[PDB]
RNA sequence: UGGCGAAGGCGGCCCCCUGGACAGAUACUGACACUCAGAUGCGAAAGCGUGGGGAGCAAACAGGAUUAGAUACCCUGGUAGUCCACGCCGUAAACGAUGUCUACUUGGAGGUUGUGGCCUUGAGCCGUGGCUUUCGGAGCUAACGCGUUAAGUAGACCGCCUGGGGAGUACGGUCGCAAGAUUAAAACUCAAAUGAAUUGACGGGGGCCCGCACAAGCGGUGGAGCAUGUGGUUUAAUUCGAUG
């Protein structure tokens, strides 16, 4: 272990799952984890909860790099966007910067179909 | 963009800073193929729903 | 419910080539106009040919689910196609389901693009044009509605209709590489087909409400043995009726 003190979380909030991957700031991963490794599956993952859980499992995973300043990147438009930030908070780690990183192209290429459910 | 200045605030700060960047609005926009008749159809009834109400409650007794 | 274009259609920014519209001002020509059978041209998307290109998407197709089945909807993939060049095709709910041109006939509120004046005495206000949106009057209309951008009042010319099926089909011609387009019947058959609006009922439409309706509880039935009724079966007869 490099012990690292100023870092960057990056939720990855999909509409399924939502991943937490805290890096140093040249973006090296340090820590995962997901709401669907950390113990939920099928409808639970798509929920705040599960996403805080997989926060505190990296959050607690994060520590072991000695992190103490994270600045949050949150990307996408999933339930465990606000969950995952304020788990971050509630886990010591001083929130620095809460960045919003979703990808929104100037029109680009044609999404997938309606779904004609 | 939010520089946490309390943190709590800095979340609602950073919701709020979300919102009007219409980033969530704008992914939804883009998850599925809207066909051009169909955003234009759309766009209609908005205009037209929007007229036919301000019409109608400027003729807005009861009791 | 900004703009431009005949329509189809056209969206980053920059340049080059180029069409149209509009306004102001003065001068010009002197009815040179309007409409148009036939003809010609342009004409979404898909499709077709040849050659490229191919991120994403996705007919077909494959697999996974769902289901009684699922040649679908859903999921994972995925090819033609989608893009470019040059042709072809000529069709769409190509729609305002509303031919073009002209004149006339109450208003209200907007948008947009010129122009003049005022004191720009202070973003403005008032005139005057073009285009466009909406609400309504008379009138019109079967009604719904249309209503100076008419579906009002008239004129010019063109296109087109003549019960529903058969059928925009057959045959013939023309056109096309093809797909097919275009022109376009008849036999036979039916006594309707149809428009608008009305009242209901219904909707796996919306809103708002009520009931031991559900929820919250409590005790049952379903299981046992009996009682009782019904069905069925049996019987000479198991009288007849009551059946969500």
């Amino acid at each position: 272990r490099k012990q690292v003190a100023d870092g960057v979380a990056h939720i990855h909030a999909s509409f399924n799952n939502t991943i937490v991957t805290i890096t140093d700031r040249q973006g090296n991963a340090l820590a995962w984890a997901t709401a669907g490794g950390s113990g939920f599956r099928g409808s639970r993952k798509s929920t705040p909860f599960a996403a805080q859980v997989a926060a505190e499992r990296c959050a607690e995973m994060a520590k072991e790099y000695g992190l103490k300043n994270l600045e949050v990147m949150v990307k996408g438009p999933g339930p465990g966007r606000e969950s995952t930030v304020r788990a971050l908070n509630a886990a010591g780690f001083r929130i620095t910067n809460i960045v919003d990183a979703t990808p929104i192209p100037h029109n680009g290429c044609r999404p997938p179909k309606k779904r004609r459910v | 963009v939010v520089k946490v200045r309390p943190f709590d605030v800095a979340l609602r700060r950073f919701k709020r800073s979300c919102e009007k960047a219409g980033i969530l609005s704008e992914v939804r926009r883009r998850e599925h193929y809207e066909k051009p008749t169909t955003v234009r159809k759309r766009a209609k009834a908005a205009a037209q729903k929007r007229h036919a109400k301000k019409l109608a409650r400027e003729n807005a007794r009861l009791y």
